[PDB]
């Protein structure tokens, strides 16, 4: 994610949105406000840079 | 001066861009250098890739309303055509509905 | 054209564009397999009927 | 299938928009045609998601040079840009050539954007080509009286 | 989207009026000919919202010093413009030179 | 600059260039009219639908 | 301002914008008058059942 500023003619970075994937995405239980929770039926989440 | 002398105040600095068409459109005819378009590279108006300048001139619009008119027709065309897609799937609907 | 990730892929439109380092790339970004890199102060670009 | 077909009416509107902006803005004398680029969005294979625009790429040919007379303005044969400073020390680069002087006697564009150029040294002044550009001044105070050196 | 078009009226109609105002102020012995000056207009995305006119610019050409005779009359061949002062005491700058 | 008492000067206006002017201008006016045009009966088949 | 005599002042009104301002507000209304059909009919489809 990068950010233009009024001067210095160049974008600066402020992170990265990095995603987490799972085993199992079917195995997820669904919370309201459209949230899931990992449980045992779904892995351990293993986070990524996306594209890769 | 009345003097007979000539006096040097400076002189016009050009710049070439690494890339064009990454330059950012801000408002009015100006242009602001980021990404995707380089440093500005600038130079003198007479040798390297800069051009000639030519005084008490100035350049035209470069656009052509012929080809201009024909485009607008066929996007008119276009956006018709697309627009009877979502007519025809709003009928398909309603018709399921109904049933 | 050469993916980010390091793969290729194929591409049919043919729009070229030249990236800030100054080799040709596609318009998205991607660049060219072969790598063709366009020098500065080029007064101009032909492309003959073959690919030189 | 109301996506695609969304996805469809917007390209195609912002093509109308783009070939609108284009048949307006005819007699500006710094300007550049534009055009858009479209481009298709699969999600996997079997399945389309319509498409969207890839851009708007702006042709930069050299427009057909006009003799309008005066002096206070300069057109550039090929390719190259003039570089101005704004009063918040942003640098900005154009293509029209329409100058003017304000009280200060700077060279200014028709917007308020003070011309850079390379500043002018030594007694009589001479043009280098290593000095930071700066805006241009042009006062009206008379030349030094310089006294006789060699004949 | 009637802003391209609108616009494009707007600065068409304008280059119209000054073109009418330059031919029908032909003729006139102080009279300076006009020109437009537009410039395109870029609020957010790439895509232009239209043209706005960047204020009429006029053109200080000398004229033709024509021999009309009588001498309360005076032309100017370079620079320069006269200084003349109305009766509430404000200053105004012309080039006419009929006078009596 | 110097004066010439017995002389006015012209208006240096040309109608040479003004008459082509007022012709590119017309043209000009004819195809945005054109624009609106085809802005308007793009939204009249969308509304009407 | 100083008064001129013998000339009257006109009434800055210019057609162009008037005519392209009623096209705008007649699609405008057009639309506006869609919206009300369309709130119609998702009433008398949910009150008919």
């Amino acid at each position: 994610v990068s950010v233009t500023q009024q001067g210095q003619a160049a974008p600066v970075q402020v992170g990265q949105l990095n995603l987490t994937t799972f085993m199992n995405d079917t195995g997820l239980e669904s919370i309201g406000e459209n949230l899931y929770i990992e449980t045992q039926s779904s892995g351990a989440p293993n986070e990524s840079t996306p594209g890769l | 001066y009345s003097n007979e002398q000539e006096q040097v105040l400076g002189q016009i600095v050009l710049a070439n861009f690494a890339n064009n068409e990454g330059l950012a459109s801000q408002g009015d005819n100006v242009w602001a250098a980021t990404q995707a378009s380089g440093v500005a590279l600038l130079g003198t108006a007479g040798s390297g890739n800069f051009g000639k300048l030519t005084n008490g001139a100035l350049e035209a619009s470069n656009v052509d309303l012929s080809k201009e008119l024909v485009n607008m027709i066929v996007a008119q065309r276009n956006y018709q055509s697309n627009a009877q897609t979502i007519k025809t799937q709003d009928q398909i609907l309603n018709t399921l509905v109904n049933l | 054209v050469m993916l980010p990730d390091g793969t290729s892929a194929y591409t049919r439109d043919g729009s070229f564009q030249v990236d800030q380092n100054g080799q040709l790339v596609t318009a998205g970004g991607f660049q060219v397999q072969p790598a063709i890199t366009i020098p500065a102060n080029a007064l101009s670009i032909t492309i003959g009927r073959d690919g030189v | 299938s109301f996506s695609q077909a969304v996805s469809g009416l917007n390209a195609a509107a912002t093509n109308l928009d783009v070939i609108g902006n284009n048949i307006a803005n005819s007699a500006t004398y710094g300007f550049k045609s534009g055009t858009a680029s479209f481009a298709d969005m699969f999600a996997g294979s079997k399945v389309g998601l319509g498409v969207k625009v890839a851009g708007i790429t702006q042709d930069f040919t050299d427009g057909t040079t006009t003799n309008t007379g005066r002096g206070l303005d300069v057109a550039i044969s090929q390719n190259g840009f003039f570089r101005l400073v704004d009063s918040n020390g942003s640098v900005f680069y154009s293509r029209n050539g329409q100058f003017k002087l304000d009280e200060n006697r700077n060279l200014v564009n028709m917007q308020g954007m003070q011309l850079t150029g390379y500043p002018a040294t030594g007694t009589p002044p001479t043009i280098q080509q290593g000095a930071n550009p700066a805006p241009i001044t042009i006062p009206n105070t008379l030349m030094a009286a310089k006294s006789t050196t060699t004949a």
